[PDB]
């Protein structure tokens, strides 16, 4: 939902924002690249013929077969305030934003670009052994801090105030130390561009003025932006949040020059293996991956014992299960990191019997599970063994007249999220306390 | 043997038996040969070889072996007694064919006969095993024992016959015939006990000899040399790919129902540098949006007839009624194999076939009015509404049907005017 | 959705632009030519990241691998395009310029050869390496300045053929653009037919990238869920082999099948000089019989 | 007991009759099975009639099993006189040379299979005590003849003959053999400047 | 050493394939596929069965010979428990061969063979093939026996006598039978009867079987054949087809009944002649004119080029490979040497040589 | 079922009688 995400809050930043930032070329080819293949289809139609199209005619050029997604892409394209369907003379007339057309229009062409490729000084320098490199340290140095291993060079203190503020490894400051929170461990579980897309969602939600759309921009360019070469230090919010981006590790720069490492091209696009461990009936770990972050992030969940250069061991404890689930930690959480550690041999072995069950039957009188539940069923019905309970603390009241109270201050209360627990026909319906706001009045009348 | 066409055409009892078998078949074959009135001579000439497969089919039988050694009894044993395995006893032993002819319809019923027939002694002697003494076996079927020792003889007397001579390890031992040395020992003579008789493992490897010969004139039924085998082509020339190798020529013929110069195209390539070197503009190739605006014109144009044939792009689903439909299917086939009669009568290229032609045609005339009042039917009775549905669906193969007939005509009037 | 392996297949020819530039008045019409392919390969690599693009061309007397560079600075473009774009197609420049230098040393030396067989095979080649190498969407794209009149198609057919059934294995639709005098291309109508490609002949060179834009945009990730805008309808049939007419119903050579509309003289081949039976093409040449 | 009964599917058998017209008929329709494709199993003596000229090739000499050393019968007062003679005379060993015997009577029986430099097949031998006579076998015999065959068992015996038929199962180069094994005149002639 | 055995053994197989020649090939092809369900193929010495693989073998050989030999039409006989059967007569639709192929596959093979049988209903189905039409049959074995019910030597010569070319393909070993039926089969020559060794030299020999075998001068069968293209015409309505009679929505047109068929490469139903298109004849002409294989220089001499002339990479050192075609005198690389032999037909570098 | 039979039989003796016939 990461695209989604973005496309979230740009049909939350209103129309007319949303039109100063169709504004300039880079925008829109980030844009460009974020619209589905249909939706950038129809733009790349519509940019070379200026003709404001009856929506019956892109109803008889759509084969019904992928009308799901074009009835997604048109709404995309309509809610980004990015369409301009009006049924004029009747028939639904529709048209591309005209400054992300023309601004389309002059980056495919190559005209007034503005520099919103870059503001370029070009005094290249070598970025292997520099900018990945320095690169490579500060995100180590923050990526052992939300380990939990203490490090010496702490993050800087507007994202430490991100990480306090947002609920997104807590710094609970009674306890006085950041904490992974249950989000934090999501966070963790996620891909690198999905982290870097949560960090500025988080900081674009509480930054103020620091122009919005100077933010927008900017990180736009920032990601059209490619790598090792030097840049003129644009407007003034840009240039201190890329002084903030330059404290975060993101580019190397010599205080107007600056070098951007490969974190641009990587928010831009991403990019028995690296990863894959084999699972274990003896619960004990044979890792085809080492790294002091592999160790770091596995001895949260894991008792370990040594590290070898691929294959770091150790055993799964119930202590250790216990122990993540106490950290806040999901089991979906732990059981998603394990599908994302598979191994080839016991998946290959999981495939073939998959196929020779589903040769026999569906239903095989067992409960579903791929991957060999001995390593997790045994992890798995322990975890089913972690919750298994639910508690309400609150307001209640019993023996109801009959059901008049249950499909439709019930029904609707479902609709809108004011009870707890919800039991017609034991004439007990629990809610939650500040959620009684609108259920105790109907009730009265 | 029976394999022509003549004999194809004359099993009728077999051409009744695979008609009973199949079913469109025989919807066919009334409506052509009982309804139309179609002689079922050109019925089956048009279907052959389906008539030789199914002759095939019938016709065929699999090759002998022993019953005996492969089926064990398995206390009364159970038996899957299978009449193909029967059978296979009774064309393997003549005489057990021979003790089954006499007493399932006079002496004794069919179960209580091949009860007695696991229970007697010749079936365990026949059998691969040794007969014994202690078996009391069936009394009825041991007057049977001494008929088998004859047919055992008459089988060796007609088996027996002179033997090939390089083979033959008779005129080894007869060479010197009249050696007088010492015998061998005891390990060279048979098997025998202390009064001489023998255990009759010599007697045993002569019945199953005795079965390898018989399989050996199963093959050998109705159904000089020496120097070529004796020629070794070990140190001889291998055979010769005497393949003929292909070549070609190719010399294509041209389609049957202005000019630039070298200087020209020289400053025309000056100018194309000129241009190439001078300049490239970048938005000077987008359209004026009225060109544009025909080029869309033209575009869609396409676009609306070749997606109207793409909305068209079992069968499909039918307005017809299934009994008109399936009236209409039956005469449209029953039509199709007229016509690949009439390409066959006209095809022939015989003053032999020409009264075949004259009264199939009329036969193809009567189709004709028939599909005329069948539509005329499906008119009236449906409003036109379906009925031009059932007329295009029916066009092609009347087309041609017309394109026969007028063939027809004018090599009639071609040939006798 | 894939990495799209994309190739476009060009063939230049000085004859033929010549006589189209004399026929009608488009003078410089190749400059629209490049320009608007140059805007489509921008607008294709804006589309795909993962994508691949090669530049492949055919000269009178043979061709040339023109992009990717050999495996053993000019700036006609602006600055203000994109640094892959702008590399790409100034790479595409300065091997255009210095293949016109190539062309001006040897304009006449005259070739009545066509090496337009080389290449698509090797177009196809660097296709299957392209493939080969790391799933790769792929489609293929010819061009042709038709109206120079082609002297001879039958040698070429071959090796269309040859081509039509590799990239029919390969999944590759092409697609045809012509300018020419001609309306159509025949076995360029075949092979858009056959190869699932698109048949297109047209004149003027602007508008082009409109039509490109159009027509010339579809992918192998989405071919199958859309109509192909070509209007030709063929026979794949072909003219007989020593008269030159096509033929309905004919016969062949069962040696070396070559067509024969009508009874080979000689009673034999004019293709391998197989000599044929004079009873059974006298049953061929018997009438059917008819009643007097 | 049934075994022969059961292993009947197969192929068929013939043993060597006490009647040579017999045997002789019995050789015939081996010949005919092989010819059909059906093909025999035969049963004789390493001092029978059959072991005393009788030739097989290609698919008749295909393999031959002996089982035990084919030793005269010990108690014959002729033999034990022969063998006290020959020491006497000629100090033949006793032992000695009834494994000699029994290793020319086998020899002879097993030559029985190759005929050229084109047949082949696999010569199977059952006895412990073959392994200490490979000095009684013939130079060519042994030749082929391993010493980690000398002590093989069914099983792995079962592999090396599955291994052999797909090997000649094959075919092979004719210049792995043109001038080395066989000859052609001008390789005679090669070979005879190479000796001068 | 390791690169020394792939020289020498690319060098056995370049004398093995040293004939290059343009020998006349059998092209209008009459197939026969013998099968067989018998209790010898149940043996899980193969993995998962000898049976299986057969299946999936059988399918992919089915493919191959649609595709490598469009016009020709092939059928299917299985062998099961004493009487062979059949499942698919000759036909230019491959889909009822599938059909009746995974109906196999559904089923359990059980039996013993008799080949006499087989090949008297064979003869009977090549009974009404006409003479250019070549008959054919392959054979798979996996036992060492077979009872019949008479004698397979007049069978023999009876086929002989029927001009047929067949070839078997064992699963154990050479038989003395088989090979006398290949040899007698195929004038003396005994390269028709091969046994594998493996899954792999299975495969390459269905890949080898697809080809099509050359023809001798002696069995001359020198004529003409009466052919015509279909016009395929794509039609408005649905509309019945000539053989199943079924709506179709667009479809062929007969050359001279005018009648529509489903499928090519398929004779006309009606007038009865056979239409197929320009692809299925063209598919062969890599066997009419074939492809000589390419002179691998060696790495003494200098070269005229030191990357590839086709692929464009640059040459390696110990070894040269760089193949030249004799017909064009350009060295290419091993890579694009093989696939072009293998896929393509004609050499770019020939069409760089100008005649 | 049966009326495949009267067909086939009746037809068994019309084809007997253009025999005799
Ligand atoms: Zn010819
Ligand atoms: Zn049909
Ligand atoms: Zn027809
Ligand atoms: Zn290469
Ligand atoms: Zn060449």
């Amino acid at each position: 939902s990461l695209k989604h995400s973005v496309t979230q809050y740009l049909e939350e930043i209103p129309q007319q924002v949303q039109n100063r930032l169709y504004t300039s070329p880079a925008t829109c080819l980030a844009i460009y690249r974020i619209l589905p293949p249909l939706a950038k289809f129809f733009i790349m139609a519509m940019v070379f013929n200026e003709n404001e199209v009856p929506l019956l005619d892109l109803d008889k050029w759509v084969n019904s077969n992928g009308k799901l997604q074009f009835q997604n892409a048109i709404k995309s394209m309509k809610s980004l305030h990015l369409l301009i369907p009006n049924k004029s003379s009747g028939t639904l007339m529709i048209n591309l934003n005209p400054t992300f057309k023309i601004s389309l229009r002059n980056a495919l062409t190559g005209g007034e670009v503005q520099n919103s490729f870059g503001v370029v000084v070009e005094e290249n320098v070598v970025s292997l052994d520099l900018l990945d490199e320095y690169s490579a340290n500060k995100w180590e140095t923050i990526l052992h801090f939300m380990v939990g291993t203490p490090l010496a060079k702490i993050p800087s203190e507007k994202v430490l105030n991100l990480l306090k503020h947002s609920k997104l490894m807590e710094e609970v400051n009674s306890t006085g130390e950041f904490k992974i929170t249950n989000e934090g461990f999501q966070f963790l579980l996620q891909e690198i561009n999905s982290q870097l897309w949560t960090l500025l969602l988080q900081y674009l939600k509480m930054i103020e003025t620091m122009d919005l759309v100077d933010v927008l921009h900017f990180i736009f360019m920032l990601g059209a932006l490619e790598v090792g070469k030097a840049y003129k230090i644009l407007s003034e919010t840009q240039r201190i949040m890329l002084q903030d981006m330059r404290d975060y590790g993101l580019v190397f720069q010599k205080h107007s020059i600056f070098y951007p490492t490969k974190l641009a091209l990587m928010l831009t696009s991403d990019t028995i293996p690296d990863g894959s461990l084999i699972v274990e009936t003896n619960f004990k770990i044979y890792s085809y991956s080492n790294s002091p972050l592999q160790i770091a992030v596995l001895s949260l969940f894991v008792h370990l014992k040594a590290r070898f250069v691929n294959m770091v061991l150790g055993q799964i404890t119930r202590e250790s299960i216990r122990r993540a689930l106490t950290n806040g930690i999901t089991a979906d959480q732990i059981i998603a990191y394990l599908e994302t550690h598979a191994h080839p041999q016991m998946r290959r072995l999981a495939e073939e019997k998959l196929e020779k069950k589903l040769e026999l039957d569906p239903n095989c009188k067992e409960p579903l599970q791929v991957l060999p539940p001995t390593v997790v069923d045994q992890i798995r019905l322990w975890q089913l063994e972690l919750d298994r309970v639910i508690t309400y603390e609150g307001s209640l009241y019993s023996d109801f007249e009959t059901s008049q109270e249950y499909n439709l201050l019930s029904k609707y209360a479902q609709d809108i999220g004011v009870l707890l627990w919800k039991d017609d026909k034991k004439k007990k319906f629990f809610i939650s306390k500040e959620g009684n706001s609108q259920v105790l009045d109907f009730a009265k009348r | 043997d029976s394999l022509s066409k003549e004999k194809l055409l004359t099993n009728l009892k077999l051409q009744q038996s695979l008609l009973k078998g199949n079913k469109v078949l025989m919807k066919v074959f009334q409506e052509t040969v009982i309804n139309a009135g179609l002689p079922p001579s050109e019925f089956w000439s048009t279907r052959i070889p389906l008539l030789r497969a199914f002759a095939l089919s019938t016709s065929q039988k699999v090759g002998p072996y022993n019953v005996l050694s492969t089926i064990k009894p398995v206390n009364k044993v159970n038996v899957n007694l299978s009449r193909e395995k029967i059978l296979n006893i009774f064309e393997n032993y003549p005489i057990v064919k021979k003790a089954y002819t006499d007493n399932v319809p006079k002496n004794f019923k069919e179960p209580e006969f091949w009860a007695r027939f696991f229970s007697s002694k010749l079936f365990r002697k026949l059998r691969g095993e040794k007969i014994m003494q202690n078996d009391r076996g069936d009394v009825i079927i041991d007057r049977y024992l001494t008929l088998d020792q004859e047919f055992d003889r008459k089988d060796d007397d007609m088996l027996l016959h002179p033997v090939k001579k390089i083979i033959d390890l008779d005129g080894n031992i007869q060479d010197d015939p009249v050696v007088r040395g010492n015998r061998p020992d005891f390990t060279m003579q048979p098997g025998v006990d202390i009064n001489g008789n023998s255990d009759g493992t010599v007697d045993i490897l002569k019945g199953m000899n005795r079965l390898s010969e018989k399989m050996i004139m199963a093959l050998k039924n109705e159904y000089n040399d020496e120097r070529n085998e004796l020629k070794i082509d070990d140190l001889n020339e291998s055979y010769k790919t005497n393949y003929a190798i292909i070549h070609l020529k190719r010399n294509a013929h041209e389609k049957t129902t202005l000019k630039v110069s070298n200087q020209q195209m020289l400053q025309q390539l000056s100018l194309v540098m000129d241009n190439l070197i001078n300049k490239l503009d970048l938005n000077q190739v987008v359209p004026n949006n009225e060109v544009s605006n025909k080029i869309n014109k033209r575009v869609i144009t396409a676009i609306k007839i070749n997606a109207k044939q793409a909305k068209h792009n079992l069968e499909v689903k039918s307005t017809l009624p299934i009994d008109l439909l399936e009236s209409c299917r039956m005469l449209h086939t029953t039509c199709c194999e007229f016509l690949k009669h009439f390409y066959i009568h006209f095809q022939s290229g015989e003053q032999k076939q020409a009264s075949t032609v004259k009264k199939l045609y009329n036969h193809l005339k009567d189709c004709i009015e028939k599909l005329n009042e069948l539509f005329q039917d499906v008119l009236n009775g449906d409003g036109e509404s379906m009925s031009n549905t059932c007329t295009a669906y029916l066009k092609p193969v009347l087309n041609s049907i017309t394109l026969a007939t007028h063939k027809y005509d004018e090599y009639f009037n071609e040939y006798n005017n | 959705e894939s990495p799209s392996l994309l190739t476009v297949i060009i063939e230049i020819a000085p004859k033929l632009w010549t006589t189209f530039d004399e026929e009608g008045n488009e003078k410089g019409s190749i400059i629209k030519v490049l320009e608007a392919l140059i805007v489509f390969l921008n607008a294709h690599l804006a589309f795909n990241s993962a994508n691949k693009v090669a530049v492949i061309a055919a000269y009178s007397q043979g061709i040339k691998y023109l992009y990717p560079e050999s495996t053993s600075d000019l700036k006609i473009i602006n600055s203000d395009m994109y640094r892959r774009f702008r590399n790409v197609d100034e790479t595409l420049v300065e091997e255009i310029y210095k293949l016109f230098e190539l062309e001006k040393k040897q304009i006449e030396q005259n070739s009545q050869r066509s090496t337009l067989a080389g290449a698509m095979s090797a177009g196809l080649t660097y296709v299957n390496r392209i493939s080969k190498e790391s799933s790769l969407k792929s489609r293929l794209l010819v061009l042709t300045c038709g109206s120079g009149s082609s002297k001879d198609e039958i040698f070429q057919y071959i090796p269309i053929m040859n081509c039509i059934f590799s990239a029919t294995k390969m999944k590759c639709p092409i697609d045809v653009v012509k300018i020419g005098g001609s309306k159509e291309s025949t076995f360029l109508q075949q092979t858009t037919d056959a190869t699932n490609g698109v048949y297109l002949h047209v004149e003027s060179t602007e508008g082009l990238i409109q039509y490109l834009a159009t027509a010339m945009f579809i992918d192998p990730s989405l071919r199958p869920i859309i109509v192909k805008p070509n209007h030709g309808s063929v026979d794949f049939r072909t003219s007989c082999y020593l008269t030159g007419r096509v033929v309905a119903v004919g016969f062949i050579c069962s040696v070396c099948l070559c067509v024969l509309s009508i009874i080979p003289p000689g009673n034999k081949c004019p293709a391998c000089d197989s000599q044929f039976d004079e009873h059974v093409i006298a049953k061929l040449k018997r009438k059917p019989v008819v009643p007097r | 007991m049934g075994i022969l009964d059961e292993v009947w599917k197969h192929k068929l058998i013939l043993v060597e009759t006490p009647d040579a017209q017999e045997t002789s008929l019995a050789l015939e329709t081996y010949r005919k099975a092989c010819s059909n494709g059906r093909g025999a199993i035969l049963l004789s003596v390493a001092r029978g009639k059959v072991s005393e000229g009788i030739d097989f090739d290609h698919q008749y000499g295909r393999t031959v099993l002996m089982i035990g050393i084919p030793f005269q019968y010990t108690e014959s007062r002729i033999l034990k006189a022969r063998l006290e003679f020959m020491r006497e005379n000629y100090r033949i060993r006793e032992n000695d040379f009834l494994s000699f015997d029994a290793m020319r009577h086998a020899a002879q029986c097993l030559g029985r299979v190759l005929r050229g430099k084109d047949d082949y097949g696999v010569m199977v031998l059952a006895d412990r005590r073959f392994s200490r006579k490979r000095s009684q076998l013939p130079k060519w015999i042994a030749q082929g003849l391993s010493d980690a065959d000398l002590n093989l068992s069914t099983d792995m015996a079962i592999s090396n003959t599955k291994q052999f038929l797909r090997t000649m199962a094959q075919p092979t180069d004719p210049k792995d053999q043109e001038g080395v094994s066989v000859w052609s005149y001008e390789d005679l002639i090669k070979h005879q400047n190479s000796r001068k | 050493a390791s690169l020394v055995a792939s020289i020498v053994e690319a060098r056995k197989k370049r004398t093995a394939k040293k004939n290059i020649t343009p020998y006349q090939r059998g092209i209008i092809r009459s197939l026969i596929l013998t099968l067989d369900c018998s209790e010898a193929m149940l043996e899980k010495d193969l993995r998962p069965n000898r049976h299986a693989m057969i299946i999936q073998y059988a399918i992919d050989f089915v493919h191959e010979f649609f595709d490598q030999n469009p016009i020709s039409q092939m059928g299917i006989i299985i062998m099961r428990n004493g009487l062979a059967q059949l499942v698919s007569q000759v036909s230019g639709n491959p889909q009822d061969h599938i059909d009746a192929l995974k109906s196999i596959r559904k089923q359990e093979p059980k039996g013993n063979p008799s080949l006499q049988n087989a090949l008297e209903m064979a003869r009977g189905l090549l009974l009404p093939v006409p003479a250019h039409c070549t008959r054919e049959v392959l054979i798979v074995f996996g036992s060492l026996s077979t009872t019949d019910p008479g004698d397979i030597h007049q069978t023999i010569d009876s086929l002989v006598s029927e001009k047929i070319r067949v070839k078997v393909l064992g699963l154990s070993a050479q038989v003395a039978i088989c090979k006398e039926l290949c040899k007698a089969t195929n004038y003396g020559d005994e390269s028709f009867y091969k046994i594998l060794l493996d899954e792999t030299h299975l495969k390459e020999l269905f890949n080898e079987a697809v080809t099509p075998l050359p023809v001798n001068k002696i069995n001359k069968g020198f004529t003409l054949v009466k052919m015509g293209f279909p016009t395929r015409i794509f039609e408005d309505t649905p509309t019945f087809c000539s053989c199943h009679s079924k709506l179709v929505y667009g479809g062929y047109f007969c050359p001279n009944c005018h009648s529509k068929v489903c499928s090519l490469p398929t004779v006309c139903p009606c007038c009865d002649l056979m239409l197929i298109l320009s692809t299925h004849l063209a598919r062969s002409y890599h066997h009419l004119m074939p492809l000589k294989t390419f002179a691998e220089v060696p790495t003494t001499e200098k070269f005229r080029s030191e990357d590839c002339f086709s692929c464009q990479s640059r040459f390696p050192i110990l070894t040269s490979s760089r193949y030249r075609c004799e017909d064009c005198k350009q060295e290419f690389c091993v890579d694009c040497d093989v696939f072009i032999h293998e896929i393509l037909h004609n050499c770019p570098g020939c069409e760089s040589k100008p005649v | 079922e049966e009326r495949e039979n009267e067909k086939t039989l009746n037809d068994y003796y019309a084809a007997l009688a253009k025999k005799q016939a």
